[PDB]
């Protein structure tokens, strides 16, 4: 009944257990709603799409997260309710925990014989790795494409008709792979601006699978060509002579526009991929369709996260210095006096990467503490329930240390509940005394979050409240704000911001030795998140938010923490707390003069963007680019409204502007109707990871979910000016120098000896022709002596997308022996009919 | 100022291999279109093949793919048209000459056309003998029994060309009719010098041909007589 | 694809217009040149498309026509002339047409000559016919032995043009095994001409 909702290439499922859950198995399924069970045989149907169970259906992708020995299961009850015999609860009984939205948490488990236990937890344990990392895919437009088949199925297949709406043109049943392939013609068909893009270069001539690449018969590509043709209306590209791009052009491409620098045979395997042609990749070329694919590839999306990963070398430092995700009244679901309190929401916290939760005790009702917001209609829940959903979901994405803050609102007696409860349910993983030898010192630091991998903190005051709870926390004493490292101390809102607003240097030198959590303020009632940036700036650490609220706020610190894998520990700016910086101590983001820094240029060109009206075919998109940021670099900007064009709309505007703290910037682009100012995407990003060259550029919906077909393709460019004679660079005096060592550069050399025309160095800073010379000659030694007869020429070529206008000459010029290479590179413009290339000549 | 040296042209057995490169300067070779034109003697021309450099693209004609293989050397901007199994009509001049495009692009892409061969090189001979190198035989042409009278000496049976023949060590030259060299179908080439003179002339006048061929490093003076 | 390059050959008095028939297979829209080579130098450039560039030489087309115009002919225009076209990449050539000077009738000077000794004493005769300073070019030349006539077994070379007197020479050989030679009395070769009423043969005994 179709294609597999889950492609096969996806799972990691051994062929019996795969086939047991096709087959079935006998199972109990539990209701907690009415406290009913039955008898039920569950199902896997044949697209690894679903549940039925006979009458029911559940939908897995809907899944979170897969649990055994789910304690709300009474497993004595289910014994009693179908006469069997004591069964292990701790090994009898799994859950599902399935919910549409980001709030609800409707669940789903069954209890069952031990090996059928055993073979459905192992099972959807792996399937739902599978969804999780689906659903963190870059690229996902063949899931889309899976999805909008499979819906159209039902109970005939798409018609071509239906197919054309679908992408937006003007009674045959239609394969599935067909159907693909006509997407496709609408992926490269219908850009103008690629075409316009590949006219510059062309000379003339005749982690994520593969296999999901959209775009990585020869009698269909034509069919499926012509009828996109046909359908589309502007900006479309409608057997003598044609262009291509060799292993040359290509390679000035990515050394002059983008920036990679690419060695020949890594060119050639770049080139062996995308050609459709079979027969124009042999001679070495890339036809347009083919710059088209190698423009739209999952290896040229704009961030650089995309494709992230724990770096494990870097989160070595003490806790005082990276920031840490985390929320506010995590239980909360609606406003601050009016609403429910779910306990499974504590997952959504914890399983989205957060490191954070506060505990609201209060006093219980029957000597059980329990958690309600401070005299309001807020319902109640169980401490020990909260405490243990805390336990079994504590660590399934990170394995990094979350602190728990916590709220007395209790009797000492039931304090001790908790004391006692905490002890039971974590044991080992909750740190109990000092660990190392370090804190045994006369200069204490706190250890490093790897060192407490797993591991959980308690934040709560401590005695010099019961001393049972008390004598649980070490590393987190919250002392109100005035050894030293281990106080921490919580100010609301205003507080905080008035402290900064009065201090600067003063509050972020704090910062560099204990941590100072933040949460909104008490005139909230419906959650309206702060701006953390004036916060993050000053070294604030756990800028607490509410995760309920689709709003800007939320939005810049999901993607504050999209780098470093998503464990929630990003160090921060070297600026603050490095001593070897010479801006340490001297920078107050708060101030608005410079004068003694060089801010650099962004040139960033909005060429064009493809369906960025999600829903909404006939409209009048722009684009709103604004750089968040410090007090002095704020700036948005705009272009203007197009008409009745959501498909491919076509801007092509260029804002030019100067930022001054390239560490700590973001960037928010999002698409606005100009007739209703009723945002349909957005896409937020930091701005030290912005790739350079064109680019392209995924949306989202106002939610954050993510977006497949909407994209926007634009260009970037920084520029640095040259630091003439007095004042070195703003970007070197906020980092140290090893930065810059660290930051080595590519350089592509034609002439090389041998067979292949350029060979790539590598080359640090300092470098100059000398060294890079001999680097080209000190391979062989049949050289008697240096020769002096081999000279690089900075050699750059004349071309535009107006091949038929002149056809200039190359420009030459001799190398200075002592001229820095680096600045050569970084002064090549393709912007007037220019391409750089750096040649060897005697 | 375009310079177009080509060498590397001769004599080779059939199914021989041989290259005919084509150096170049003046006009940057990255950014213009080299070819071949050969022409077999007495006959009209012939396209041999088109590397348009850079692109690497190239397009031979529809008489002799395969056994010519055309290159070229963007660095050094020099080309190279290696020729395998040589057969015998391989035998003629090679020509190496650059050309441009004139593009044409229409409501669509864009599109390229050869539009002027505005260049040719020197000039190469290539042969192909199934031989070797030979000198001719030197033979008079005694007239027959006022009045002029035509004579003559016969050079044949030599190879390859050329050969110089005067009259009396080139003291005669009036009337002098050197015919073209015709190719022996044993595969030596063959010609003859004549000369008109008066019948009173004949005897008391010595009429000698001196005939060389110097790639046999051949003198010969042949009298001519009654 | 195809080329044409009709007339193959012409003569013309200095000063007069000179007309070229390039024709082709198929309409090649716009490319078409003319290219001219003295013999024993690499040709030349004339025209691409249509004229632009020599001052009085032109080209205009028609439907599938393209032509070559000189105004006034000029002495040293004897070349010959090349067109040739370039459909997507395929250089295809005319036939090519070379082009001289005109003169009157003149009768070619018919003379025979036996085989030496010396080249019998190889066992190979050749004998020689020759025709000299006659115009026009175009003559035919019958080998006869013993009223036998013989082909396949001689070979021909005709001279230039003569610069001056504007005639043409040609030299006939015929070769034959030394036993043949002996084998037969009456050797001649019959020359036909139009500057002779009727052919004019030449024989020789022995
Ligand atoms: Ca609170």
């Amino acid at each position: 009944h179709g294609t597999e909702l889950i492609p096969w290439y996806v799972l990691s499922i051994q062929a019996d257990v795969h086939q047991f859950l096709l087959q079935g198995a006998t199972v109990i399924h539990y209701d907690q709603d009415t406290h009913l069970s039955a008898r039920c045989f569950l199902q896997l149907q044949p697209d690894n799409s679903t549940l039925t169970w006979m009458e029911g259906i559940l939908d897995l992708f809907s899944v979170k997260a897969v649990y055994m020995g789910h304690p709300g299961i009474d497993i004595h009850t289910v014994c009693v309710q179908n006469k069997l015999s004591s069964m292990l609860l701790s090994e009898t009984g799994v859950t599902l925990l399935y919910g549409l939205q980001t709030t609800d948490n409707r669940l789903l488990h069954f209890v069952a014989p031990k090996h059928t236990a055993k073979m459905l937890f192992s099972g959807l344990l792996e399937l739902t790795t599978a969804v999780r990392k689906i659903r963190k895919f870059p690229d996902q437009r063949q899931q889309w494409l899976r999805k909008q088949y499979v819906s159209f199925y039902q109970y005939e297949g798409p018609t071509l008709a239906h197919a054309v709406e679908l992408f937006g043109g003007r009674d045959s049943n239609m394969s599935f792979i067909e159907f693909v392939e006509l997407f496709k013609s609408f992926s490269i068909r219908s850009r103008k601006d690629l075409k316009d893009i590949f006219d510059i270069y062309s000379v003339p001539c005749n982690l994520q699978p593969d296999l999901d690449l959209l775009t990585r018969s020869d009698n269909q590509r034509q069919i499926s060509d012509a009828i996109a043709a046909a359908s589309i209306v502007t900006n479309g590209t409608g057997s003598l002579g044609i262009f291509g791009v060799g292993i040359l052009q290509l390679n000035d491409f990515l050394v002059n526009c983008q920036g990679e620098h690419c060695t020949y045979d890594e060119i050639l395997s770049i080139i062996q991929k995308f050609e459709p042609n079979i027969s124009m990749c042999h001679q070495g070329l890339l036809s347009f369709e083919g710059f088209a694919r190698f423009l739209m590839d999952k290896d040229n999306f704009a961030s650089k996260n995309d494709e992230s990963r724990e770096n494990k070398k870097d989160l070595q430092l003490p806790l005082s210095y990276y920031y840490i995700e985390s929320s506010h009244n995590t239980y909360l679901t609606g406003h601050q006096l009016k609403g429910e309190s779910s306990v499974e929401l504590y997952s959504q916290v914890l399983l989205q990467g957060c490191r954070s939760i506060e505990l609201d005790c209060w006093d219980g009702d029957d000597g059980m503490p329990i958690i309600y917001h401070g005299h309001t209609l807020t319902t109640k829940i169980p401490f020990k329930e909260v405490v243990e959903a805390i336990d079994r979901s504590a660590f399934i994405t990170s394995d990094l240390p979350i602190i728990i803050s916590i709220e007395n609102h209790c009797s000492l007696p039931q304090q001790r509940k908790m004391a006692e409860i905490f002890k039971s349910v974590f044991g080992e993983k909750l740190v109990a005394k000092f660990l190392f030898e370090t804190d045994f010192s006369d200069d204490p630091m706190l250890p490093s979050p790897d060192q407490l991998r797993r591991k959980v903190l308690l934040k709560n005051k401590k005695l010099k409240i019961a001393p049972e709870l008390s004598d649980l926390v070490i590393y987190c004493q919250a002392v109100k704000f005035p050894p030293k490292c281990y106080h921490i101390s919580s100010l609301n809102e205003n507080a905080a911001k008035r402290l900064c607003r009065r201090y600067s240097q003063k509050l972020i030198q704090h910062t560099a030795c204990q941590l100072l959590r933040t949460y909104p303020a008490a005139t909230r009632i419906d959650s309206s998140n702060p701006n953390p940036l004036m916060f993050w700036l000053h070294g604030i650490q756990l800028v607490a938010l509410n995760y309920q609220t689709d709003d800007l706020p939320l939005h810049l610190n999901a993607a504050m923490f999209e780098a470093n894998g998503g464990c929630g520990y990003v160090l921060k700016p070297p600026v603050l707390w490095d001593k070897s910086c010479p801006m340490y101590q001297k920078f107050s983001p708060l101030e608005r003069d410079l004068d003694a820094m060089d801010p650099a240029t962004y040139s960033l060109t909005i060429i064009s963007g493809q369906n960025v009206c999600p829903s909404n075919s006939t409209g009048s998109p722009c684009i709103e680019v604004d750089v968040l940021g410090m007090p002095l670099d704020s700036c948005h900007f705009r272009t203007k409204p197009i008409h009745r064009n959501t498909l491919n709309p076509m801007w092509n505007e260029q804002f030019l502007f100067r930022v001054h703290f390239e560490d700590l910037v973001f960037l928010r682009f999002a698409v606005v109707e100009n007739n209703s100012s009723a945002i349909t995407a957005q896409r937020i990003i930091p701005l030290k990871a912005l790739k350079r060259g064109y680019r392209h550029l995924q949306l989202r919906n106002l939610h954050n979910e993510i977006l497949e077909i909407s994209s926007l393709f634009i260009n970037s460019r920084r520029m640095e000016d040259n630091p003439s004679g007095s004042t070195r660079p703003a970007s070197l005096m906020f980092n140290t120098e090893e930065r810059k060592c660290s930051q080595t550069h590519k350089v592509t050399v034609h002439g090389v000896p041998g067979p292949e025309p350029f060979a790539v160095f590598t080359i640090n800073e300092g470098t100059k022709a000398k060294q890079l010379l001999q680097q080209i000659l000190a391979v062989d030694q049949d050289t008697k002596l240096t020769a002096a007869d081999y000279f690089l020429m900075e050699e750059k070529h004349f071309i535009s997308k107006e091949k038929n206008e002149c056809r200039k000459q190359p420009f030459q010029r001799a190398v200075g022996p002592e001229e820095d290479i680096v600045q050569i590179l970084n002064s090549w413009f393709p912007e007037e009919g220019y391409v750089g290339r750096i040649v060897l000549k005697p | 100022e375009v310079q177009l040296v080509e060498s590397g042209g001769g004599l080779v057995q059939p199914g021989g291999s041989l290259r005919l490169s084509c150096a170049a300067s003046g006009f940057n070779f990255s950014s213009s279109s080299i070819h071949w034109v050969r022409q077999a003697p007495g006959k009209g021309l012939e396209w041999v093949a088109s590397i348009s450099s850079s692109s690497g693209s190239t397009s031979y004609a529809d008489s002799v793919k395969g056994r010519f293989t055309i290159s070229a050397d963007t660095s050094k901007n020099t080309a190279y048209l290696q020729m395998n199994s040589l057969r015998a009509e391989d035998t003629a001049v090679y020509y190496c000459a650059r050309s441009e495009y004139s593009y044409q692009y229409v409501y669509g892409w864009w599109y390229w056309n050869y539009s002027a061969i505005d260049y040719w090189g020197q000039g190469t001979l290539v042969t192909v003998s199934s031989a070797s190198t030979k000198g001719p035989s030197v033979f008079p042409l005694a007239p027959s029994s006022g009045g002029t009278a035509a004579l003559g000496c016969l050079v044949k049976d030599y190879f390859p060309e050329p050969v110089t023949v005067s009259w009396n060590s080139g003291a005669l030259t009036s009337g002098v009719h050197t015919f073209p060299a015709v190719l022996q179908s044993s595969g030596l080439y063959s010609l003859s010098s004549v000369v008109t003179v008066p019948s009173s002339s004949l005897g008391t006048q010595t009429y000698i041909c001196n005939v060389n061929h110097k790639p046999s490093n051949t003198k010969v003076d042949k009298k001519v007589e009654p | 694809i195809q080329m044409t390059q009709s007339p193959s050959s012409l003569s013309a008095s200095v000063g007069d217009r000179v007309t070229i028939t390039c024709r082709a297979s198929q309409s090649v829209s716009s490319a078409v040149a003319w290219y001219q080579q003295k013999p024993g130098k690499a040709p030349k450039l004339l025209i691409y498309s249509a004229s632009s560039l020599p001052s009085r030489f032109s080209g205009s087309r028609s439907g599938t026509d393209f032509t070559l115009t000189i105004s006034s002919l000029q002495p040293e225009d004897f070349a010959t002339y090349y067109c040739q076209q370039s459909s997507s990449s395929l250089i295809t050539f005319g036939q090519g047409t070379k082009v001289e000077i005109k003169r009157t009738v003149a009768a070619p000077s018919v003379f025979i000559f036996p085989p030496s000794d010396s080249q019998l004493k190889s066992g190979t005769a050749s004998v020689v016919c020759l025709l000299n300073n006659f115009y026009p070019r175009e003559a035919k030349v019958q080998w006869k032995v013993d009223n036998a006539l013989q082909s396949g077994n001689s070979q021909e070379s005709v001279t230039e043009q003569d610069s001056k007197d504007s005639t043409y020479s040609l030299s006939s050989t015929l070769t034959l095994s030394k036993a043949d030679y002996e084998k037969h009395k009456v050797y001649a070769c019959e020359v036909t001409h139009q500057g002779l009423s009727s052919p004019v043969t030449k024989s020789f005994n022995r």
